[PDB]
C-alpha cells in the first residue's frame, strides 16, 4: 500500500494521502455559494447546535478574510484556523505593499500555493480542510472560488462541500439560473437546497447560517444575517413549499 | 419493494415460466440476482416469498454451509450441489450471506483464506464456466456489495443487482399496514405519522415498532394499542447512539 | 519492496518511484504541440467542462514570459508552482543579463528544478511534464519537453497526456515539411492532432498560437470553431 | 495409445434467421439420425458361444480387482486385495501373461483368490468425468475480436496438428501450455470452449479444484491420473481454469491443509515440465490474475504462451455487441455506435448482459423489437457492481 | 506436542516411553539420554521430574571453538604446514559445527580442482565462500 | 451487574431446553468449525423446542464488519454472518429464544442489533442508591450478619460501586470475620472490606489523574 | 410500474410475429436432442476387454485343475522364530493387515528354508507356511528408476559450466575414479541440492547426469512418497533405499523435494505429520550411494536437511552471464532453420536477467513468428520481435514515457 506518506507514487500516479484527504471532507459541513449578479452568498451549516453551546462569534463556520473577501470553511478545525490566519496576513501583506485590495484569485492563488507545499515536501500533513471564496474586485466583480485541499482551485458559479455535497450541488443544477440570479432568488435557492441537503427538516433559523457580499455605494459591505432576517427569510420558503403542494 | 419483486421475478420466473420469449427474441436467460442493501429491507423476506410460490427445487445455501475443515471438501459440496440442482431441474438456489463465501479473493499467503477461495472459485466455474448450466438460478443476497470481488459480481454469473434502499415514507407506512394487519388497533390512529417519526427505518425496525407498540399494551394487560403506544414505542425501537463527546464531534467544522 | 522511496535503486538500476511519477501524465488531459515555420501551434484537448464552473480558472497554456508558453499535463498542483517558478526565474534572468530567456533556457531550468526535488527523500517530484514551446529564439523556433524526471527534449512535434501514444503514433504519418509550410496548415495540423480525442467532440478543443515576434493569441471558439470546421470541410475529400 | 477421443458433434446448421433452409438442414440431420437408429436397431433385432463360456465358469461371480504386486512364476503371482492385504494367488491360463505388469489392476476370483483377468482403462470416475464428451457449441465465430489472442492459441493447440510439418520442418517444438488472463469477463474460457469445439483430440477440462482432495494421497494422485490418461489418448489438450485455486504462491504454511496445496501444485508442476518429458498434451489454463500465481507454474517451458486478454477495445466491442445480437430483432433507429463510444470498462459479458437486460425492457413494454431506449436503460440497469471509483479532478 | 486424528499412535508410544523413564527410580545403570534440535515442539510432559531432566545446552559454536572443530576434521587431510586456523574461524561465523566439517571438505575438493596435493589457506577461503553457496566475484568498485 | 446471572435465573426458572454457549467457544480453529458450531447450536435449539440459547460475551465474534484482509478476521466475520444467518434467515427459527450478552454494546455489528434479531436492547446500568441497598439486602440475607452492621451507611456511600463489588465487599468481609476465628460478620470487618474494594486506582501513575 | 405479462399478453408474445416455421424448427431441433440421446443410450455401452489370451495359448482342462486343487496363501512375514526346542520351532508370522499370529510349517516345507525376518506363505485356515517366498519389490519403486536413458546430453546444458563441473565432481568423479578422493582422504559428498530460479536448469542438468552416468538411476517423483494410509510414504523411502543399496552405484535424484521436504512444526491433528514423519524417516537413511535434490525454493526445506551432513554440497544455478546466454541460444538454435548470420550474441544482451528456459522460449517464439509468415527461414528480425514479446513483454512495465531517462 502507498499512503504512508503523502509523498509517496503510487503504481498508477495517484497520490493516496492526497485523495484520503480529498475525501475526508465528506465529513466537513455544508457551506454553498448560489449564483448571484451584484451580490453573492454562503450557506453554512451548525452541526453542534447543542443548547449548552453559547454562541459568542455567529461567524463559526463564516470568516472575513479582506475588506471586500470572505470565505467558509470545511475541513479540521484547527487546520481552518491556521489557514484563514494565513489568509488574512497574505490579503493584509498584498493591501500593504501594493495599497490596492488582493483582486481575489491572487489571495486564493496564495492559499493554494501555501496549500499545495504541504503535498509535495515530506514530514507535513496536506491541510485537509476545503474553503469556498467570495469576493469583488475591479478586474471580473464578484466571484466563487472553490478551495479544495490538494492545493487545487476553480472558479465556480455555484458548488458545495462537506456532508451531502453530491445531492448539494446536483439540486444546484436542477434550478440552475445563469443571468436570471438575483440576490432574493439565490438566497431562496440556498435556503431551497439547505433544506434537502441538511437531513434535519424545517431548517431551524439558528442552525442555518448565511453570509452575504454586496457593493453598496463602492464598500463591498460584507453581511451575515441574524436570527430574525434567516426567520423571515425561512418563513418565506415555507410559505413558497406550501403553493407547491397544490398539485395533488 | 414492488419494483424490486416485478425486478427479481424477470429472472427467476418468467426464464423459467416462459423460456420460449428468450428464444424467440434471441438473447440468452438471466441467471443470477444479488439482493444488496442495508440490513433489515426484504433480501431474505423476498427469497422467502419467492421460495413460496416458485414450483421449482428451492434450494438454501446460506452463509457458512460450504467451509469445510478437509481441503477440497467446500468444492466438492458445491460441484454436487449444482449436480442436484440439475438432476432437479429447474431449481433456485439461494445463498443468504454471500460474503462469508464470496469475499474479494485476498493475496495467497500466511494470513489470507485460501480454502473458502476454492470453493468460491468452483461456485464461480458453476455459475459461468466451461459447461453451460441450464434451468439453475441464484439469489444470492448480501449488505455489503464492495467486498465481493469483480469475478463473482460480473455480468454471466449476475445478471440483475437489485438494491434494497430503505423504505421512503410511502414504503415505510405500507410496513407498518402489512405488520399491524392482525394487530387490534383503535380509532384515530394515524399510521402514517408513525412512519413520519421514522426517517430511514431499514424495514425490520418498522416491524419492530409495531412489536414493541404491542408489548406497551402486553405489560398493560390490554388487547388495543392507542396511538401514544406506537409514538412511545417508536422512539424505544429508534433509538441512536451519538457521540457523547463534543470534543471529537468538533473535529471538523 | 523497491519503491517506496525516490532515492533507493532498484536491483536492475531502476528508480521506480520516478517511473510512477511518469504516471501522472499519463492521466492528464492530451496535450499536443508542434513547430511550424512562423507560428509554434500548441494544442490541448479534453476540456471536461463542469458545465456549472467557469473556465478563466482552468487554463492549462500559460506564457511563461512575453515570447515562450508552456501547456503542461499530469496534476494541476505542481503545474501552477511550476508556472509561478518558471515566469519568476525567466523575470529574474532577464534582471540579471539583459538578454531574454531562450526556449532551452527556461526548459533546462524546468529540468533542472524538477531534478532537485526528485533528488532527495522526503520530497515528491512534480508530476507533470511540460510542452515548452516559443519563438524567443529570434529567428529559429524550437519546442521543447519536459519530464517529471528531470530530463528535457527537444521534439519538432509531442503529445502528451491521455492519448500520448496513439496521437504521437498519429502524427509521424502526417508531419512532413509540406504540411508546415503554411502556418493555417500549421494550425490545422494541430486541429488534426487533437481530432483525435477521447470522444473526438471537437468542441472541446483549445489552440494557441505564437508566431515569430508576436504575442500569445489563445484562439476564441469562434476561429477555432472556424478551423475545426475548415478542416472537417478538407477531410469531407474522403467521400 | 487409444487415439484421440473427440468429443461428439452433430453438424452445424448456419441460417440463423428461422428460413425454411435451417428446416431442410435440420432435417436432413434428423432423417440421418433417424436412419443410424434404424441401422442399429434393426442390426439388434435382424441378428438372432462354447469356448467363452467355459471360461466365465472358470472365473465366476463375482470378480474382485486387485492390485497386482510380483509375478512369482509364470503360472504364480502375488496381488493386493482392494483392502490392502496380500495373497500368493495362481495365474490362470486364460489370462495374457503380457499384459501382466506389476501394478495394474487384476481380476481375482472370489472364492478362490486367482488371476482371472486384467482390467485396463480403470481410471478414476473422478478422472473419466473430466473428459469432454459433448462438445461445446460456441465456435470461433461466436467470438467478437481478439483475433491476436485468438491466433496466439490457434498455434499451440490446432495448428500442431493439423500442419504439424511447419513445425517440424523449421526444427521447433511447438508451444506446449498456455495461460490465459485477464479481467473477468473477457473471453478466456470463450476461448476454451471454442477450442473445445473445432478441436480432433480429446479435451479434458478441470477448473483446479476437482483436482484437490480431502485425503492425503489422493490429491498429486488424481492430477498424475489426469495426465496418465491425456498422455494415454493420443493428442490431448487439458483447461485447467481458475489456475488460481490450485497454483497459488508457495510459502512456508503453518497448516497442513494447505502444505498439500503445494504438493499437488509440485505434481503439477513435474507434469508439466519434470525429469520425464511430456507427451503430446496440450495444457490451457485461465485465471482472471497472474500476478498470484507462482512463478514456477508460469515459467517458460511449463507454459510456454502468456495470452493477455485485456477489456475489449471500441472496434472489439463493436464486433461483441454483434455478435451478441446477431439473433436480435433490431429496430431500424438502433445505432449500436452510442453504446459503445462510451468510456465505461465494458467487457465482453457486460456487453452480453446489457444484450439480454435490452431485449427484457422490450418485453417490459410488450415489444419483440428493441429500441434504441431500450439499450440506453440496460446500460444503466447493468453497470451496477463497478459504480464510480477514480481520482477527482486532480489531474488536467 | 498433543492434540480422532491419526496422530494417536505415536502418541501411545510416547506415553509408554514417559511410562518406562518414571517406572525406574535412580541410582540404577540405566542412565538415559535423548537428542532434539527442535525442543520448541518437543512435550514439556516429556521435560518433567522423574523424566529425562537435565537439559543439557548445545551452542552455536564461538570463534574458537569454531577453529578447534576445523582443526579435528582436518587431520586426515593433508592440509599445508601453514593455515591460520585461527583466521579461518574468523571468516567463519554463524556456522555450526557440521559446515565447520564441510568447509574442509569443500577445501579439499576445490584443491582437488586446482590440482595440488596440500590444502592451501586460500583453498580453505574458497571452502568458507562454498559451503554458504557464495561465489567471489572480484568487484570493480573496491580497487 | 448481573448480565450473567439474570440468564442464570431464566435458565433455572425455564421450561424450555436452555442452550449455553460461550463467544470465545465459536472461534475454534480448522476454519468451518466454528460456524458449524452455530449451525450445530441453532440446530439443537431446533430439534428440541422451546428451546432458549444464551451466546454470553458475543462481543468476541460479532463485533462490527469490516473490509478482512487475511483468514483470520474472515473466520470471525464468518461465524458473525452464520449468527445472523441462524438468528433471522430463510430458515425462520419458532419458539427458538436467544438471550445475548455483551460488554460493550457499541461495538456490536448494526445488522445483529436489527430489531429483528436482537429485539430488546436491555441495559443493565451501576445500580444506584436504590438498587444497592436491594443487592446488599439480597447478598448479607443468608450471611451472618451482627445487628451493629447498618448497611445503610455503607449503600449511601457516593462510590459507584457494581454488583459485583457489592458481592466482593459482602464475601471478603466474610472472610475477614473468618480470618480471626469469628462466626459473626461485624461492622468492623464490613468498613475494613469496604476499603479494600473501592480503592480499584492503587496503581495509577499519578499524571494521568 | 413494471406490469406483470398477463396470460394474454403472453399468449400473444408467443404467437404474434411468429415466423411460420419456427414451431416446426423447434420441434426437429427437440427431436433431434431427444434422438442423440436414445441412439448415444443404445450404443453407449463399449466393451471393455479383460485381457483374456488368445484362444491358442488356453489350457482350460487344466486350468480347472490349478483352481481346485492350488489354494491362496496368504503372504506374510516371519517376525520372529521362537525355538521352543529347536524341533518345534512355533514361528510367529505378521499377516500385514489381518494379525499376528504363532505357527508351524506345513510338512512340505523345511525348518531351514524359513530364516527370521523373510517373506512366507501362509494358508488361510491354519496359516502354516506353505512356501518361501521372494524378499519384497515395490511395483512402484521398481518402476520409478529410470530404464531409458534420457536423450539430453551434457553438451545441451549451456551457461552452467561451473555448475555442472562441481555436480559432476560429486555425483560422476566419485563413482568413475575413486582414487583421486582416497589419497587425499577426502570424504567425496553423498549429495547436493541444485537450487536457483525456476528455469535455471536444475532438472536439465540430472537429465544429463542420467544420460552419462553408467550407475543406476532412480527419479524419485514425490508425489508417490506422500500416501493415504499411514507409514506408507517411510516405508516407500525405505524399500527405495534398500534398493539403491541392493544395486551397485545408485543414483537418487529427489526432484521438487519441497513436496516431502517442508519446514518442521507440530500438525498432529491431521495428516500433515505423516509426510513430516516420512521426511524424517528419510533424514535417518540419509544419515556406495550419492542423492540428488532439486528445488526452486530452497528457504522452505527443513534446516535439518539442509546442513551439510544430509546435502554436503549446495550448488546454486543462478541466471547465466552474457556468455553463457549466447551458449544457450547456440543449443536451443543448433537444430533451427535459421539464416546464417544470426548475431547470438547481439540477443543475449537483449535477454537480461533471464533463465535458460526464457531464451529457449525466445528460440521456438522465433520460428513461431517465421511461421506467421510463410518464410522457412527464421531471420535475425524474427528473433528480436520473439524476444520483444517473450522477455521484454513481461520482464517489466519499463515503458517508453518513462525511459525516456535512460539514453
Ligand atoms: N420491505 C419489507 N416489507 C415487509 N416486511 C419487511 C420488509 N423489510 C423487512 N421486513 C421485516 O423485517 C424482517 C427482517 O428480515 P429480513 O430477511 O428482511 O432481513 P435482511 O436484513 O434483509 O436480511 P438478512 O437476514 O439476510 O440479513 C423480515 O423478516 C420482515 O418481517
Ligand atoms: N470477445 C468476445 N466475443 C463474444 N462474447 C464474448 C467475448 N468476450 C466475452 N464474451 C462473453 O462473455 C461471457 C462471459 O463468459 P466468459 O467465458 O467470457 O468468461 P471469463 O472471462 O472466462 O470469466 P472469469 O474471469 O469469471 O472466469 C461469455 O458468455 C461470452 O458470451
Ligand atoms: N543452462 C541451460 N542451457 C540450456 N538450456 C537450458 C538451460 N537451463 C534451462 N534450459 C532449458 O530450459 C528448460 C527448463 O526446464 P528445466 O527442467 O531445466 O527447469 P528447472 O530449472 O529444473 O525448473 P523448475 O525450478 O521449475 O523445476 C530445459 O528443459 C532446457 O531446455
Ligand atoms: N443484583 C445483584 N444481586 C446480587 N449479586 C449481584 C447482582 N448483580 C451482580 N451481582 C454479582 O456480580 C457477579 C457478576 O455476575 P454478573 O454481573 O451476572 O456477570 P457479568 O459480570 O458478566 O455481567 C455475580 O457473582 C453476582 O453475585
Ligand atoms: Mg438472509
Ligand atoms: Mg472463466
Ligand atoms: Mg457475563
Ligand atoms: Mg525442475
Amino acid at each position: 500500500r502507498y499512503d504512508s506518506r503523502t509523498t509517496i507514487f503510487s503504481p498508477e500516479g495517484r497520490l493516496y494521502q492526497v485523495e484520503y484527504a480529498m475525501e475526508a471532507i465528506g465529513h466537513a459541513g455544508t457551506c454553498l455559494g448560489i449564483l448571484a449578479n451584484d451580490g453573492v452568498l454562503l450557506a453554512a451549516e451548525r452541526r453542534n447546535i447543542h443548547k449548552l453551546l453559547d454562541e459568542v462569534f455567529f461567524s463559526e463556520k463564516i470568516y472575513k478574510l479582506n475588506e471586500d473577501m470572505a470565505c467558509s470553511v470545511a475541513g479540521i478545525t484547527s487546520d481552518a484556523n491556521v489557514l484563514t490566519n494565513e489568509l488574512r496576513l497574505i490579503a493584509q501583506r498584498y493591501l500593504l505593499q501594493y495599497q490596492e485590495p488582493i483582486p481575489c484569485e491572487q489571495l486564493v492563488t496564495a492559499l493554494c500555493d501555501i496549500k499545495q507545499a504541504y503535498t509535495q515536501f515530506g514530514g507535513k500533513r496536506p491541510f485537509g480542510v476545503s474553503l469556498l471564496y467570495i469576493g469583488w474586485d475591479k478586474h471580473y466583480g464578484f466571484q466563487l472560488y472553490q478551495s479544495d485541499p490538494s492545493g487545487n482551485y476553480g472558479g465556480w458559479k455555484a458548488t458545495c462541500i462537506g456532508n451531502n455535497s453530491a445531492a448539494a450541488v446536483s439540486m444546484l443544477k436542477q434550478d440552475y439560473k445563469e443571468g436570471e440570479m438575483t440576490l432574493k432568488s439565490a438566497l431562496a435557492l440556498a435556503i431551497k437546497v439547505l433544506n434537502k441537503t441538511m437531513d434535519v427538516s424545517k431548517l431551524s433559523a439558528e442552525k442555518v447560517e448565511i453570509a452575504t457580499l454586496t457593493r453598496e455605494n463602492g464598500k463591498t459591505v460584507i453581511r451575515v444575517l441574524k436570527q430574525k432576517e434567516v426567520e423571515q427569510l425561512i418563513k418565506k420558503h415555507e410559505e413558497e413549499e406550501a403553493k407547491a403542494e397544490r398539485e395533488k | 419493494l414492488d419494483k424490486q419483486i416485478k425486478e427479481i421475478k424477470e429472472v427467476i420466473e418468467l426464464p423459467v415460466k416462459h423460456p420460449e420469449l428468450f428464444e424467440a427474441l434471441g438473447i440468452a436467460q438471466p441467471k443470477g440476482v444479488l439482493l444488496y442493501g442495508p440490513p433489515g429491507t426484504g433480501k431474505t423476506l423476498l427469497a422467502r416469498a419467492v421460495a413460496h410460490h416458485t414450483d421449482c427445487t428451492f434450494i438454501r445455501v446460506s452463509g457458512s454451509e460450504l467451509v469445510q475443515k478437509f481441503i477440497g471438501e467446500g468444492a466438492r459440496m458445491v460441484r454436487e450441489l449444482f449436480v442436484m440442482a440439475r438432476e432437479h431441474a429447474p431449481s433456485i438456489i439461494f445463498m443468504d450471506e454471500i460474503d462469508s463465501i464470496g469475499s474479494s479473493r485476498l493475496e495467497g499467503g500466511s494470513g489470507g483464506d485460501s480454502e473458502v477461495q476454492r470453493t468460491m472459485l468452483e461456485l464461480l466455474n458453476q455459475l459461468d464456466g466451461f459447461e453451460a448450466t441450464k434451468n439453475i438460478k441464484v439469489i444470492m443476497a448480501t449488505n455489503r456489495i464492495d467486498i465481493l470481488d469483480s469475478a463473482l459480481l460480473r455480468p454471466g454469473r449476475i445478471d440483475r443487482k437489485i438494491e434494497f434502499p430503505p423504505p421512503n415514507e410511502e414504503a415505510r407506512l405500507d410496513i407498518l399496514k402489512i405488520h399491524s394487519r392482525k394487530m387490534n388497533l383503535t380509532r384515530g390512529i394515524n399510521l402514517r405519522k408513525i412512519a413520519e417519526l421514522m426517517p430511514g427505518a431499514s424495514g425490520a425496525e418498522v416491524k419492530g415498532v409495531c412489536t414493541e407498540a404491542g408489548m406497551y399494551a402486553l405489560r398493560e394487560r390490554r388487547v388495543h394499542v392507542t396511538q401514544e403506544d406506537f409514538e412511545m414505542a417508536v422512539a424505544k425501537v429508534m433509538q441512536k447512539d451519538s457521540e457523547k463527546n463534543m470534543s471529537i464531534k468538533k473535529l471538523w467544522k | 519492496s523497491y519503491d517506496r522511496a525516490i532515492t533507493v535503486f532498484s536491483p536492475d538500476g531502476h528508480l521506480f518511484q520516478v517511473e510512477y511519477a511518469q504516471e501522472a501524465v499519463k492521466k492528464g488531459s492530451t496535450a499536443v504541440g508542434v513547430r511550424g515555420r512562423d507560428i509554434v501551434v500548441l494544442g490541448v484537448e479534453k476540456k471536461s467542462v463542469a458545465k456549472l464552473q467557469d473556465e478563466r480558472t482552468v487554463r492549462k497554456i500559460c506564457a511563461l514570459d512575453d515570447n515562450v508558453c508552456m501547456a503542461f499535463a499530469g496534476l494541476t498542483a505542481d503545474a501552477r508552482i511550476v508556472i509561478n517558478r518558471a515566469r519568476v526565474e525567466c523575470q529574474s534572468h532577464r534582471l540579471t543579463v539583459e538578454d531574454p530567456v531562450t526556449v532551452e533556457y527556461i526548459t533546462r531550468y524546468i529540468a533542472s528544478l524538477k531534478q532537485r526535488y526528485t533528488q532527495s527523500n522526503g520530497r515528491r517530484p512534480f508530476g507533470i511534464s511540460a510542452l515548452i514551446v516559443g519563438f524567443d529564439f529570434d529567428g529559429t523556433p524550437r519546442l521543447y519537453q519536459t519530464d517529471p524526471s528531470g530530463t528535457y527534449h527537444a521534439w519538432k512535434a509531442n503529445a502528451i497526456g491521455r492519448g500520448a501514444k496513439s496521437v504521437r503514433e498519429f502524427l509521424e504519418k502526417n508531419y512532413t515539411d509540406e504540411a508546415i509550410e503554411t502556418d493555417d496548415l500549421t494550425i490545422k495540423l494541430v486541429i488534426k492532432a487533437l481530432l483525435e480525442v477521447v470522444q473526438s467532440g471537437g468542441k472541446n478543443i483549445e489552440l494557441a498560437v505564437m508566431r515569430r515576434d508576436q504575442s500569445l493569441k489563445i484562439l476564441n471558439p469562434e476561429e477555432i470553431e472556424k478551423y475545426v470546421a475548415e478542416i472537417e470541410k478538407e477531410k469531407e475529400e474522403n467521400e | 495409445t487409444k487415439g484421440p477421443d473427440a468429443a461428439s458433434k452433430l453438424p452445424l446448421v448456419t441460417p440463423h434467421t428461422q428460413c425454411r433452409l435451417k428446416l431442410l438442414k435440420l432435417e436432413r440431420i434428423k432423417d440421418y439420425l433417424l436412419m443410424e437408429e434404424e441401422f442399429i436397431r434393426n442390426q439388434e433385432q435382424m441378428k438372432p458361444e462354447e469356448e467363452r463360456s467355459k471360461v466365465d465358469d472358470l472365473r465366476g461371480t463375482p470378480m474382485s480387482v486387485g492390485t497386482l504386486e510380483e509375478i512369482i512364476d509364470d503360472n504364480h503371482a502375488i496381488v493386493s486385495t482392494s483392502v490392502g492385504s496380500e495373497h500368493y494367488v495362481s495365474i490362470l491360463s486364460f489370462v495374457d501373461k503380457d499384459l501382466l505388469e506389476p501394478g495394474c489392476s487384476v481380476l481375482l476370483n472370489h472364492k478362490v483368490h486367482a488371476v482371472i483377468g486384467v482390467l485396463m482403462d480403470d481410471t478414476d470416475p473422478l478422472v473419466t468425468v473430466m473428459k469432454v464428451e459433448k462438445a461445446p457449441q460456441e465456435t470461433y465465430a461466436d467470438i467478437g475480436g481478439l483475433d491476436n489472442q485468438i491466433q496466439e492459441i490457434k498455434e499451440s493447440v490446432e495448428l500442431p496438428l493439423t500442419h504439424p510439418e511447419y513445425y517440424e520442418e523449421m526444427g521447433i517444438k511447438p508451444p506446449k501450455g498456455v495461460i490465459l488472463y485477464g479481467p473477468p469477463g473477457t473471453g478466456k474460457t470463450l476461448l476454451a470452449k471454442a477450442v473445445a469445439n473445432q478441436t480432433s483430440a480429446t479435451f479434458l477440462r478441470v477448473v483446479g479444484s476437482e483436482l484437490i482432495q480431502k485425503y492425503l494421497g489422493d490429491g498429486p494422485k488424481l492430477v498424475r491420473e489426469l495426465f496418465r490418461v491425456a498422455e494415454e489418448h493420443a493428442p490431448s489438450i487439458v483447461f485447467i481454469d481458475e489456475i488460481d485455486a490450485i497454483g497459488t504462491k508457495r510459502y512456508d504454511s503453518n497448516s497442513g491443509g494447505e502444505r498439500e496445496i503445494q504438493r499437488t501444485m509440485l505434481e503439477l508442476l513435474n507434469q508439466l515440465d519434470g525429469f520425464d518429458s511430456r507427451g503430446d498434451v496440450k495444457v490451457i489454463m485461465a485465471t482472471n490474475r497472474i500476478e498470484t500465481l507462482d512463478p514456477a507454474l508460469i515459467r517458460p517451458g511449463r507454459i510456454d504462451r502468456k495470452i493477455e486478454f485485456p477489456l475489449p477495445d471500441e472496434k472489439t466491442k463493436k464486433r461483441i455487441f454483434q455478435i451478441h445480437t446477431s439473433r436480435m430483432t433490431l429496430a431500424d433507429d438502433v445505432t449500436l455506435d452510442d453504446l459503445i463510444m462510451a468510456k465505461d470498462d465494458l467487457s465482453g459479458a457486460d456487453i452480453k448482459a446489457i444484450c439480454t437486460e435490452a431485449g427484457l425492457m422490450a418485453l417490459r413494454e410488450r415489444r419483440m423489437k428493441v429500441t434504441n431506449e431500450d439499450f440506453k436503460k440496460s446500460k444503466e440497469n447493468v453497470l451496477y457492481k463497478k459504480q464510480e471509483g477514480t481520482p477527482e479532478g486532480l489531474y488536467l | 506436542k498433543r492434540f480422532k486424528a491419526g496422530d494417536r499412535e505415536v502418541q501411545r508410544t510416547m506415553l509408554e516411553l514417559l511410562n518406562q523413564l518414571d517406572g525406574f527410580q535412580p541410582n540404577t545403570q540405566v542412565k538415559v539420554i535423548a537428542a532434539t534440535n527442535r525442543v520448541d515442539i518437543l512435550d514439556p510432559a516429556l521435560l518433567r521430574s522423574g523424566r529425562l531432566d537435565r537439559k543439557i545446552e548445545f551452542p552455536m559454536p564461538n570463534e574458537e571453538a569454531r577453529a578447534r572443530i576445523m582443526q579435528i576434521h582436518s587431520r586426515k587431510m593433508n592440509v599445508s604446514p601453514d593455515v591460520n586456523y585461527e583466521e579461518l574461524a574468523r571468516c567463519t561465523d554463524d556456522f555450526n559445527g557440521a559446515q565447520c566439517k564441510a568447509v574442509c571438505v569443500e577445501a579439499g575438493m576445490i584443491a582437488l580442482r586446482r590440482g595440488a596435493t596440500e590444502l592451501t589457506h586460500e583453498d580453505y577461503m574458497e571452502g568458507i565462500l562454498e559451503v554458504q553457496a557464495k561465489k567471489k566475484a572480484n568487484l570493480q568498485y573496491y580497487a | 451487574c448481573g448480565k450473567t446471572m439474570l440468564a442464570k435465573a431464566v435458565a433455572h426458572h425455564t421450561t424450555a431446553a436452555f442452550i449455553r454457549v460461550v463467544g470465545s467457544e465459536f472461534v475454534q480453529k480448522y476454519l468451518g468449525e466454528g460456524p458449524r458450531m452455530v449451525r450445530d447450536v441453532f440446530r439443537l435449539a431446533k430439534e428440541n423446542a422451546p428451546a432458549i440459547i444464551f451466546i454470553d460475551e458475543i462481543d468476541a465474534i460479532a463485533t462490527k464488519r469490516f473490509d478482512a484482509q487475511t483468514g483470520a478476521d474472515r473466520e470471525v466475520q464468518r461465524i458473525l454472518l452464520e449468527l445472523l444467518n441462524q438468528m433471522d434467515g430463510f430458515d425462520q427459527n419458532v419458539n427458538v429464544k436467544v438471550i445475548m450478552a455483551t460488554n460493550r454494546a457499541d461495538t456490536l455489528d448494526p445488522a445483529l442489533l436489527r430489531p429483528g434479531r436482537l429485539d430488546r436492547k436491555i441495559e443493565f446500568p451501576l445500580p444506584d442508591r436504590r438498587q444497592k441497598r436491594l443487592i446488599f439486602s439480597t447478598i448479607t440475607s443468608k450471611m451472618n450478619l451482627s445487628e451493629e452492621v447498618d448497611l445503610e451507611d455503607y449503600v449511601a456511600r457516593p462510590d459507584k460501586i457494581s454488583g459485583a463489588d457489592i458481592n466482593s465487599i459482602c464475601q471478603e468481609s466474610g472472610m475477614l470475620a473468618v480470618r480471626e476465628n469469628r462466626y459473626i460478620v461485624l461492622a468492623k470487618d464490613f468498613e475494613k472490606a469496604y476499603k479494600t474494594v473501592i480503592k480499584k486506582d492503587e496503581q495509577e501513575h499519578e499524571f494521568y489523574k | 410500474p413494471i406490469r406483470a405479462l398477463d396470460e394474454g399478453d403472453i399468449a400473444l408474445l408467443k404467437t404474434y410475429g411468429q415466423s411460420t416455421y419456427s414451431r416446426q424448427i423447434k420441434q426437429v431441433e427437440d427431436d433431434i436432442q431427444q434422438l442423440l440421446k436414445k441412439i448415444n443410450e443404445l450404443t453407449g455401452i463399449k466393451e471393455s476387454d479383460t485381457g483374456l489370451a488368445p484362444p491358442a495359448l488356453w489350457d482350460l482342462a487344466a486350468d480347472k485343475q490349478t483352481l481346485q486343487s492350488e489354494q491362496p496363501l496368504q503372504v506374510a512375514r516371519c517376525t520372529k522364530i521362537i525355538n521352543a526346542d529347536s524341533e518345534d520351532p512355533k514361528y510367529i508370522i505378521n499377516v500385514k493387515q489381518f494379525a499376528k499370529f504363532v505357527v508351524d510349517l506345513s510338512d512340505q516345507v523345511a525348518p531351514t528354508d524359513i530364516e527370521e525376518g523373510m517373506r512366507v506363505g501362509v494358508d488361510r485356515n491354519k496359516y502354516q507356511i506353505h512356501i518361501p517366498l521372494p524378499p519384497k519389490i515395490d511395483p512402484t519403486v521398481t518402476m520409478m528408476q529410470v530404464e531409458e536413458k534420457p536423450d539430453v546430453t551434457y553438451s545441451d546444458v549451456g551457461g552452467c559450466k561451473e555448475q555442472i563441473e562441481k555436480l559432476r565432481e560429486v555425483v560422476e568423479t566419485p563413482l568413475l575414479h575413486p582414487e583421486r578422493f582416497v589419497n587425499l582422504g577426502i570424504e567425496p559428498p553423498k549429495g547436493v541440492l541444485l537450487f536457483g530460479p525456476p528455469g535455471t536448469g536444475k532438472t536439465l542438468c540430472a537429465r544429463a547426469v542420467a544420460n552419462r552416468t553408467d550407475a543406476c538411476f532412480i527419479r524419485v517423483i514425490g508425489s508417490e512418497l506422500v500416501q493415504k494410509y499411514v507409514g506408507e510414504g517411510a516405508r516407500m523411502v525405505r524399500e527405495l533405499f534398500e534398493m539403491a543399496r541392493t544395486k551397485k552405484a545408485c543414483l537418487i535424484f529427489f526432484d521438487e523435494i519441497d513436496a516431502i521436504g517442508g519446514a518442521r512444526f507440530d500438525d498432529g491433528a491431521g495428516g500433515d505429520n505423516e509426510v513430516q514423519r516420512t521426511m524424517l524417516e528419510l533424514i535417518n537413511q540419509l544419515d556406495n550411494i550419492k542423492v540428488l535434490m532439486a528445488t526452486n525454493r530452497p528457504d522452505t526445506l527443513d534446516p535439518a536437511l539442509m546442513r551439510p551432513g544430509r546435502l554436503d554440497r549446495k550448488i546454486e544455478f543462478s541466471l547465466p552471464d552474457l556468455e553463457g546466454r549466447t551458449h544457450i541460444f547456440k543449443i536451443h538454435a543448433r537444430s533451427m532453420s535459421v539464416e546464417r548470420d544470426i548475431r547470438f550474441e547481439l540477443l543475449a544482451r537483449l535477454c537480461p536477467n533471464s533463465t535458460g528456459a526464457e531464451i529457449r522460449s525466445v528460440c521456438t517464439e522465433a520460428g513461431m513468428f517465421a511461421i506467421r509468415a510463410r518464410r522457412k527461414i527464421a531471420t535475425e528480425k524474427d528473433f528480436l520481435e520473439a524476444v520483444n514479446k517473450v522477455i521484454k513483454s513481461y520482464a517489466k512495465f519499463s515503458a517508453t514515457p518513462r525511459y525516456m531517462t535512460y539514453n
